[PDB]
């Protein structure tokens, strides 16, 4: 969903603590200004993804103190108030498996992880009590036993199967959730899709910093060395080479971020679409909510992303 | 009015414990707004009112009335 | 430079011109003559005297 | 005026069509500029008048022709300009 | 429904007339293009390391071999300006083509036909949409069915009469505290429980929460008459 | 909802009237 927000300063990166280098940078016009406005926009778009995705509801929903789920055990998917931060037992694993002075600034996100869990809790508590109604209008409480009955009638299965096999469906479901906890705990690569985002940003930042060590044809990469050696008119020749190359480095970084910014926004739109079709309501689309006939889905918070548990027939 | 946040030091904003709807986004779930002798204030972003849905095996809600709404969507 | 048809062949780098519209050049109008307007040459010193 | 020419006024040069405009420069202002810091107008160094600079007509040349196997007929299209050369 | 609809369209005219920011999505496209064009032009006044930004000035001062050195700096920098412009236009074009595909999809599912997708045509159950032309874009007015008022009722999963569990063929079982009625989920329209409104499946010893009631058989008075 | 350096604004293929007739 979201990517690391980075604000790069084109004044400090190109010219460290240098007056002469700065004056020579003005000759290149708005390059510095423009490169900052672009990254500024990307950082803002990252917050739009969370709003367009994580929050599908204007209200917060909570579960009653007396829990009758009709045989299903949601203790794993629902937040645990005993924990210091509000999260479920599955989200606890999702957060654990996934994890400068040159003018690179990491901007904090507008939406904290705790608030993201509160959005998930609202969606979870809603589907349990209100079923499919809260998304399309005012919250209408329905007994969960009748909710699954309507969800089977939607896929072509007479609801009589539920009431008769309700005990069996309770064992298959609970046993399935247990496999999710075992898989996510044992297998750390299931979230690799999210780890790739972290690795991609790290390589871009690391590469951008390593360019500072390159001479770019200049005698030396350090500006103070050039100022402490060559004459004022001679230093301009060497300083221009450093500025020219360092300028290209920022253009490469920014260009790479805008491209990846188009990839993340595409996935964010998918997450927002699935929460509407798969989570809030029941989707008739084929293999959109996953293999099998879709019944209902559980949203779960994950670092810089979201996880969907799709219950299918 | 010198306070600290996760984004950094913020001067010129009063801290209001009451949570309101985000107006001017800052960061780390903090937002600013101009309100009541009115001055800039800092507050925690509110996620909306808490609604506890009555849930019981025998309880259900059947809509007694409806409303036809018209939504406006724009695309380039 | 024979005709616009040839300009299309030279723009496409091909002997066969496919059906459609293609931009073979950029039209521009050149200046007809050079104009010069300067302040008056007056306020001479009496160097002749 | 009213023609495409290469003009040199005081220390400024350029090519374009000079026409009398309604703009008014202050007594001390010899030439104006645009939002882009390009000169859209000038004041005659000798006389007192204001002349707007309209760039000489330019545009793309598009050739409209059917397939070679169809016919060799061609139709020239001068973009962003009225009929001038012909 | 005639008053709710007509009154709704009136609010659309008042909202668009009073609020000019609802179209800001389209105004952004105009602003982004203006900044790119304004920027691209203003870069011509930059020196790019050259002595001066004017070409004729360098040519009219430095010697032919010295001028080429300075002119190359202008050509190199100005060339990078175009690369930056074209690069941004290609990226922004991808954002517009994505929106265009979305607009073409909505007209098919929302406007032309009726869409069953959740919140694709807007909040509520989608009925039909009105396309409207907008500068460098399009506007969609989506008429939806939103439930308003509800009332809490007593429900049961099944009814037991002759010993065989009865299930609703359509709707749900509700009660006002006296008799059990059948009703649709989207609205409250009491309907007597009958063999035609219910289906016979299994027995009464399986379903959890089944209740006992009298299922009316329309064939009884027909046979007695 | 609402140059001289050689930047050309190309006209649209379909006029505002045609899109309104769709």
């Amino acid at each position: 969903v979201s990517m690391t927000k980075t604000s790069v300063d084109c004044t400090m990166y190109i010219c460290g603590d240098s007056t002469e280098c700065s004056n020579l940078l003005l000759q290149y016009g708005s390059f510095c200004t423009q490169l900052n406005r672009a990254l500024t926009g990307i950082a803002v778009e990252q917050d739009k993804n969370t709003q367009e995705v994580f929050a599908q509801v204007k209200q917060i929903y909570k579960t009653p103190p007396i829990k009758d789920f009709g045989g299903f055990n949601f203790s794993q998917i629902l937040p645990d108030p005993s924990k210091p931060s509000k999260r479920s037992f599955i989200e606890d694993l999702l957060f654990n498996k996934v994890t400068k002075f040159n003018g690179l600034t990491v901007l904090p996100p507008l939406l904290t992880d705790e608030m993201i869990a509160q959005y998930t809790s609202a969606l979870l508590a809603g589907t349990i009590t209100s079923g499919w109604t809260f998304g399309a209008g005012a919250a209408l409480q329905i007994p969960f036993a009748m909710q699954m009955a309507y969800r089977f009638n939607g896929i072509g299965v007479t609801q009589n199967v539920l009431y008769e096999n309700q005990k069996l469906i309770a064992n298959q479901f609970n046993s399935a959730i247990g496999k999710i906890q075992d898989s996510l705990s044992s297998t750390a690569s299931a979230l690799g899709k999210l780890q790739d985002v972290v690795n991609q940003n790290a390589q871009a930042l690391n590469t951008l910093v390593k360019q500072l060590s390159s001479n770019f044809g200049a005698i030396s990469s350090v500006l103070n060395d050039i100022l402490s050696r060559l004459d004022p008119p001679e230093a301009e020749v060497q300083i221009d080479r450093l500025i020219t190359g360092r300028l290209q480095s920022l253009q490469t970084y920014v260009t790479q971020q805008l491209i990846r910014a188009a990839e993340i926004r595409a996935s964010a739109n998918l997450a927002a679409t699935k929460m509407s079709e798969c989570v809030l309501g029941q989707s008739k689309r084929v293999d959109f909510c996953g293999k099998g006939y879709h019944l209902m889905s559980f949203p779960q918070s994950a670092p810089h992303g979201v996880v969907f548990l799709h219950v299918t027939y | 009015n010198v306070f600290q946040t996760r984004a950094g030091c913020l001067i010129g904003a009063e801290h209001v414990n009451n949570s309101y709807e985000c107006d001017i986004p800052i960061g780390a779930g903090i937002c600013a707004s101009y309100q009541t002798s009115q001055s800039i204030i800092a507050y925690t972003m509110s996620l909306g009112a808490e609604n506890s849905v009555a849930y019981s095996n025998n309880s259900i809600a059947i809509p007694t009335n409806f409303t036809i709404s018209v939504t406006t969507e724009i695309l380039p | 430079a024979l005709d616009p048809l040839s300009e299309t062949k030279c723009t496409l780098k091909s002997f066969t011109v496919e059906k459609g519209i293609y931009q073979t050049s950029n039209f521009r109008v050149q200046p007809t003559e050079s104009i010069v307007r300067f302040p008056n040459i007056t306020n001479l010193c009496p160097f002749g005297e | 005026k009213n023609k495409c020419v290469n003009f040199n006024f005081n220390g400024l040069t350029g090519t374009g069509v000079l026409t009398e405009s309604n703009k008014k420069f202050l007594p001390f202002q010899q030439f104006g500029r645009d939002i882009a810091d390009t000169t859209d107008a000038v004041r005659d160094p000798q006389t007192l008048e204001i002349l707007d600079i309209t760039p000489c007509s330019f545009g793309g040349v598009s050739v409209i022709t059917p397939g070679t196997n169809t016919s060799n007929q061609v139709a020239v299209l001068y973009q962003g300009v009225n009929c001038t050369e012909v | 429904i005639a008053n709710q609809f007509n009154s709704a369209i009136g609010k659309i005219q008042d909202s668009l007339s009073s609020t000019a920011s609802a179209l800001g999505k389209l105004q952004d496209v105009v602003n982004q293009n203006a900044q790119a064009l304004n920027t691209l032009v203003k870069q011509l006044s930059s020196n790019f390391g050259a002595i001066s930004s004017v070409l004729n000035d360098i040519l009219s001062r430095l010697d032919p071999p010295e001028a080429e050195v300075q002119i190359d700096r202008l050509i190199t920098g100005r060339l990078q300006s175009l690369q930056t412009y074209v690069t941004q236009q290609l990226i922004r074009a991808a954002e517009i083509r994505a929106s265009a595909n979305l607009a073409a999809t909505k007209m098919s599912e929302c406007v032309l036909g009726q869409s069953k997708r959740v919140d694709f045509c807007g909040k509520g159950y989608h009925l039909m949409s009105f396309p409207q032309s907008a500068p460098h874009g399009v506007v969609f007015l989506h008429v939806t069915y939103v439930p308003a008022q509800e009332k809490n009722f007593t429900t049961a999963p099944a009814i037991c009469h002759d010993g065989k569990a009865h299930f609703p063929r359509e709707g749900v079982f509700v009660s006002n505290g006296t008799h059990w009625f059948v009703t649709q989920r989207n609205f409250y329209e009491p309907q007597i429980i009958t063999t035609d409104n219910t289906f016979v499946s299994g027995n009464c010893d399986v379903v959890i929460g089944i209740v006992n009631n009298t299922v009316y058989d329309p064939l009884q008075p027909e046979l007695d008459s």
